[PDB]
DNA sequence: GACCACAACCGATTTTCT
DNA sequence: CAGAAAATCGGTTGTGGT
């Protein structure tokens, strides 16, 4: 439950977009990944992959995708770093 | 509440042609929540999209977003 | 050495100016 | 007409900091 209403955000992104958050915060698999292997599965350099990130984070914060989903574990930290601390 | 940004497609807000910005800015004109959304997102200091009826750059507001080419004179 | 934030830079492409 | 120039774009490099 509520895990698979982000999954519909999620799928509001192009595949790299998604994909890089998942591996950030490993919610595929519970493993987070470091940039550089994301890098990696994208072809790609680490900081090409942290300019994606950051830019596809911002997408996410925005009311558009985000306000339908203001309701440790990975999912947990993603919505943490949507919003504040 | 209901928000002009909610229907239709999102990449508007983050449309890559300086047109599709103007489109989305003046579709936040109707937002009953404009002004938080503008205070909120500078507060963040967002780096791209439209936020509260502005274009973001880098954290501020840049009016309009350059096209690609050369400028005109 | 692992990890990553920041800025400068790079080649391609696009547009406009002379 | 033909370049040259100026700008964005997706991406990398270089530097340095925890
Ligand atoms: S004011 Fe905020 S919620 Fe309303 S349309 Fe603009 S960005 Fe979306």
């Amino acid at each position: 439950l509520l895990q698979d209403q982000l999954q519909s955000v999620l799928d509001t992104l192009s595949e790299r977009e998604a994909g890089v958050v998942r591996l950030r915060f490993g919610l595929t698999d519970g493993q987070p990944r470091t940039l550089d292997e994301i890098g990696q599965v994208y072809g790609v350099t680490r900081e090409r992959i942290r300019q994606i990130e950051s830019k596809t984070m911002s997408k996410l914060r925005h009311p558009s995708r985000s306000q339908v989903l203001r309701d440790g574990t990975p999912e947990e930290r993603l919505l943490r770093a949507i919003f504040g601390e | 509440p209901v928000l002009p940004c909610h229907v239709g497609d999102p990449d508007l807000w983050f449309a890559d042609t300086p047109a599709g910005l103007e489109v989305a800015k003046t579709l936040c004109v109707s937002c009953p929540i404009r002004r938080q959304c503008l205070a909120a997102a500078l507060q963040r200091a967002e780096p791209w999209g439209v936020w509260g009826g502005e274009i973001f750059d880098q954290g501020s507001i840049v009016s309009h977003k350059r096209p690609r080419g050369r400028p005109r004179k």
